[PDB]
């Protein structure tokens, strides 16, 4: 009755694929994605937002979402999270980062202490000014870099 | 007669009951500091804001109009290289330094950032005092003055932690404005920050398609089909922005583009709000190509090539015939006396950011082979002094030949289509792009082009002055190539006045001065431009050369540039803007 | 030791880092202008900002505190009545009036009001200058004070488009204040505008339970089950106001109610915002029920009773024994020399509110016979001219007999449980209360309740300070019933000093003046108020008396009434307040 969101997103595999191939192959994918079999009821459904390839940061940044998520590390509740006299939220527990290294790339993600000052050259990502936590999440300056020929295979 | 006094009274309520429901209408200033690379200015602009009962405060978009650009104080760079040669010690760019030891001194670059913004402060409260009514002053005061310090390519290639430091300290003297004046100037990191290229040249394309009153919301510019998709009425202009030390090619596509190739959706991106039309933009910006930068790199690696250099001296096809100047990248004057006087200041000298990006002591080449070998093919030794970086090697005297092709030919292979990237040009590289060659090989479009930049449109200018090119010019390269040809292989002849170019064929003649000396070398940049351009896949509708945009009154309301699109990238999104500039304010500041 | 140095510049660019991120607190100052019956006051608050970045600025509602209640000027009936009195003539009230003539005299009315509205400017100027330090003044001049002025009973049952025309006029007066003193004042329609009396009955209620801290949306005050709704963690208090012209009975439902019984949902009402604990509150207020007009319509109508007015002089229950006065509802003053002396003032009469509401010239009573038949029950015929409907007929002197029993069933036939409802009670009507017998006959709540007013409070403590009644009192009826059938029964005689109430069985003594001489009607009303209480199906848990409700420092951060809850009401509701107080704010103003 709800419907079935799905998200498929490319990763290394298809990341360095040369030429218009790997985009225009995405637009047929969620086509098909939106078009399931009606026999057995589940409504899938996609769109360009949740179904497209995603970059070797944004896989990490995900991959360090996903560790804080589940050791309850992360959290907006008082349970996991903090509100000081100047009204900044604070994560109760420090923010664990983390080394994932599959077949084709590895990632390295850490969130950066208090906003460590960094090199013009370093560019890090901050969670909520790059939406990828609603601003009522505590705030946090991570360094997601991803490198290509480092993965097992 | 008595139902008429009856209708007066009557008429005093109405008149009264239309105020507490009727939206009211405020003046006010908005000022945009452009930290260049040559300098760091002020730029007032007036506004119309607009008061309504229970739906807030707006800002409207096409009420911006700029009063004044400011005086042109020192740029971002030389307050931190001034800094570092008196706390870091002299000669710092030739000698590893240690950058931790630097925080003990963060106070002494804040005494020296507030130098610059005392000025930038006077300055700005000057303009706002001459060109105001006391009606109008009491508006502006009482709203605030939301404060936008924008940093382009003259840091955005600076090492080390020091350039964000120095941000943070400008926001706090921003914030903090003298109580005397009245004038409420504040800002925050949003709008104080360094812009990248792609940022400074996709701010450009807001404000030219504005000012064109190409983009908008409103259906008198935009049209919504069967399907809800709302689309510009006129086709979306592309601009080609050449500053002092980067060039900028904008332009929207109307397209399908490789993995490689990262072009930027307005409205995905947050550069426009969900209400305006949608349009895919290719923004690329190209550092070391700035009418000073270019300048410093062209003279260095021209005059290292030995087609060129023999006998200790250059000769420079890009130079007039009987032009003659010191074998250096020096800042060049043209005496009244025919003589080409060259400053020997090092800060003074068109090679210095790049000399000083271009070093062994500099995390980005020591760690970075690629970025040292980028060095190395523009003759820059990073292991070499500072000194011996910038210095043109057994060279004394630049000699002008005159010849026009041999200068595009050089231009050619040196700034648009080189064998490496230019130095600091990562941004460029990252969304699919080493080189200018490479933006048209790459990404195409239809759409029109425009062309900004003081010498750019001097180039074009100054053939059609002299009768050598139509004053109903399209982008005719082989029209434009031969009015250049004609124009470059003028004699520059010391008169009883003073040096004056003269035309080949009793053409004409004008007055040799520090700016047109080398307009041959911009006229070059011009033609491999549109050869490029030409050569695309989808060609540009037309190209056009403008120096400003005329409004409704006749009188153009505002310069070209990425001031304009920085006020509108951040007022267009109504209910951030409300929050940020009218419910926290400069009431935000109050200690 | 050079580590450290450099963990200053470090601490120096945190510091600077967490101003840009953090929340600032700014201090801002609250109007709300008390249009009551008896006077127009205006009420000073204190309220903290704070202003987060992305996040807007929003007042902490625990940070609300009363500063001082300003000087009783002129009420609102008195500045209309004034403008009929000049420019309609003079004993309008007997003859009839043409509504529609009186148009070509709005300037006349403003100008009235300006008198006024500039008495109130320069009380709330003086109490915000001596009761603020610079600081804090730079702070309230920058965020500007919201205006609140609502009318009560005082033009709640005002006549004809008189009343909301002022209105008008009020907040042009209020949007234009003087420029000298730097004050911002501001208001709106929203703001400044009559209240119901259901509404003046709902704000006393939050007042209260803010106050008091059982409303609240914190986890310290609310908690939220498994199915996602918010409770209250304890139980949300009700309240009783007796004013000058009204009574109000609050108090929030624990119950299934008939289809004419109308209660209030705090959210679905939009008095309180979806974050906060949901309630379903019965507000009903009654006019003729307050100290004033109560006072007025008690003494007509007793004094009319063949059982107390025998030979020109009527036998007053609700006096002491010995205490005697001439027969008019005018306002009493006990001389030092044991004389109570009636003020012959027509307007200074507590009658002349209900006379003047009570005309045959009025369209609520010409065209209305159930509001005629209201009228004629209480003695007052609307035919009859203005001064022989205020008279007492065949009345000289009013000799009290001092029988509490006899006070108590004459205030229950009279002000309690009346035949007709008192007249202009349309509004207490439409929720299906007639009279205060009916609110607990049809709505009943276990919910605790409190009792509110000067007299309601003083009727209460005379008991106790004489030791009649014990300090740990609860709701008991015949305690208090027994404690002041003792009290009433007490001889007035006239001592050296001045005129002194002796207690029986040399119980105790105090002075006679012109607050206490009556306050065995009060003692009545409670009584008959209690006794219905109780009869209801469902009792509150607990009764108090309280005059202020202490804060977390231990002094009352503010006082008991609609003042708070009509702040509340507007500065909870988050993003409504943020743009009509700070986007729009003062700046809406500027002409
Ligand atoms: N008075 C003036 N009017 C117009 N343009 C003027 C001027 N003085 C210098 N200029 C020109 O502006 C340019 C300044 O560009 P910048 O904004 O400093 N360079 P970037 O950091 O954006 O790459 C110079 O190329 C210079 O030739
Ligand atoms: N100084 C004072 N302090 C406290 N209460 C005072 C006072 N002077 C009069 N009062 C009392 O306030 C009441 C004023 O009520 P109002 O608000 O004028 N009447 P309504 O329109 O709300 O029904 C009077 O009953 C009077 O006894
Ligand atoms: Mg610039
Ligand atoms: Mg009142």
């Amino acid at each position: 009755a709800l419907g079935i969101p799905v998200m498929l997103c490319s990763t290394a595999g298809v990341r360095d694929f040369h030429e218009w191939y790997r985009d225009a192959l995405f637009v047929l994918l969620r086509h098909l994605i939106n078009n399931p079999s009606p026999a057995h009821g589940y409504k899938f459904f996609t769109n360009p937002f949740w179904t497209r390839p995603i970059t070797g940061a944004e896989e990490g940044l995900f991959a360090f979402i996903t560790l804080n998520h589940l050791s309850r590390r992360l959290g907006e509740d008082p349970a996991r999270s903090m509100i000081d006299e100047y009204g900044v939220k604070h994560s109760r527990n420090d923010l664990a980062g983390v080394v994932e290294v599959g077949g084709a790339s590895a990632q390295i993600v850490f969130p950066l202490q208090e906003g460590t000052v960094l090199p013009s050259s370093v560019r890090a990502v901050n969670l909520q000014r790059e939406r990828l936590l609603p601003e009522r999440y505590p705030s946090a300056d991570v360094v997601s870099v991803s490198f290509m020929q480092l993965g097992m295979a | 007669d008595t139902e008429k006094r009856i209708n007066v009274g009557k008429t005093h309520l109405q008149t009264l009951r239309n105020l507490e429901t009727r939206c009211h209408d405020s003046l006010q200033a908005l000022v945009v500091i452009d930290a260049g690379s040559s300098s760091t200015r002020t730029n007032v602009f007036l506004a119309k804001t607009r008061s309504c009962p229970n739906k807030g405060r707006s800002i409207d978009p096409d009420s911006i109009q700029l009063i004044r650009e400011g005086k042109r104080f020192t740029g971002l760079r030389v307050v931190l290289e001034e800094w570092l040669d008196t706390y870091a010690g002299k000669d710092w760019e030739s000698r590893p330094v240690d950058a931790r030891l630097l925080f003990q001194y963060v106070p002494q670059m804040h005494e020296g950032a507030k130098k610059l913004m005392q000025l930038l402060e006077e300055d700005t409260v000057a303009i706002l005092d001459s060109q105001l009514n006391e009606e109008q002053k009491v508006q502006v005061k009482a709203l605030g003055i939301p404060v936008m310090l924008c940093s382009t390519a003259g840091v955005r290639d600076f090492h080390e932690w020091y350039r964000d430091a120095l941000f943070v300290l400008l926001r706090h003297l921003i914030n903090n404005p003298s109580p005397a004046h009245g004038y409420k100037f504040f800002t925050n990191p949003f709008w104080t920050r360094p812009i990248t290229g792609a940022e400074e040249g996709l701010f450009a394309f807001i404000t030219l398609n504005h000012l064109s009153r190409r983009l908008g919301e409103d259906p008198a510019r935009s049209m919504i089909d069967e399907y809800g998709v709302k689309h510009s009425r006129n086709d979306l202009a592309g601009v080609v922005e050449v500053g002092g030390a980067s060039a900028q090619i904008v332009f929207p596509l109307q397209t399908v583009l490789p993995s490689s190739v990262r072009a930027v959706n307005l409205q995905r991106e947050r550069l426009l709000p969900e209400r305006y039309p949608s349009a895919d933009v290719v923004s690329v910006s190209f550092m070391q190509l700035g009418m000073a930068s270019s300048a410093g790199l062209f003279l260095k690696e021209l005059c290292s090539n030995d087609e060129f250099l023999q006998g200790g001296i250059c000769s420079n096809p890009c130079l007039f015939k009987g032009f003659q100047q010191s074998c250096s990248a020096g800042e060049v004057e043209v005496r009244p006396d025919g003589s080409a006087s060259v400053n020997e200041d090092v800060r003074k000298n068109r090679l210095k950011p790049l000399a000083t990006y271009c070093s062994v002591h500099n995390p980005e080449i020591s760690f970075k082979v690629t970025n040292e070998m980028q060095c190395r093919e523009n003759s820059i030794d990073p292991t070499k002094p500072l000194a011996e970086r910038m210095k043109i090697e057994n060279c004394s005297i630049i000699e002008g030949t005159g010849n026009f092709d041999k200068c595009v030919s050089q231009v050619e292979s040196i700034l648009v289509a080189p064998k490496l990237p230019l130095p600091a040009n990562i941004e460029a590289a990252s969304s699919g792009f080493e080189s200018v060659d490479q933006v048209f090989r790459f990404a195409s479009s239809t759409a029109p082009m425009f062309i900004t930049g003081r010498e750019m449109l001097a180039s074009i200018d100054t053939l059609k002055d002299h009768r050598l090119l139509r004053s109903d010019f399209s982008g005719d390269v082989e029209e434009l190539a031969e009015a250049a040809r004609e124009f470059c292989s003028s004699e520059v002849i010391i008169r009883t006045d003073g040096p004056v170019i003269q035309l080949p064929n009793a053409r004409g003649e004008q007055k040799l001065n520090s700016l047109n000396f080398d307009l041959c070398k911009t006229m070059a940049l011009t033609v491999s431009l549109l050869r490029h351009m030409a050569a695309g896949e989808n060609q540009p509708s037309f190209i056009k050369w403008e120096k400003s945009i005329a409004g409704p009154d006749g009188k153009p309301l505002a310069d070209l540039g990425w001031q304009v699109g920085v006020i509108l990238h951040h007022v267009l999104f109504t209910e951030e803007w409300g929050r940020t500039a009218y419910e926290a304010g400069y009431s935000h500041n109050l200690e």
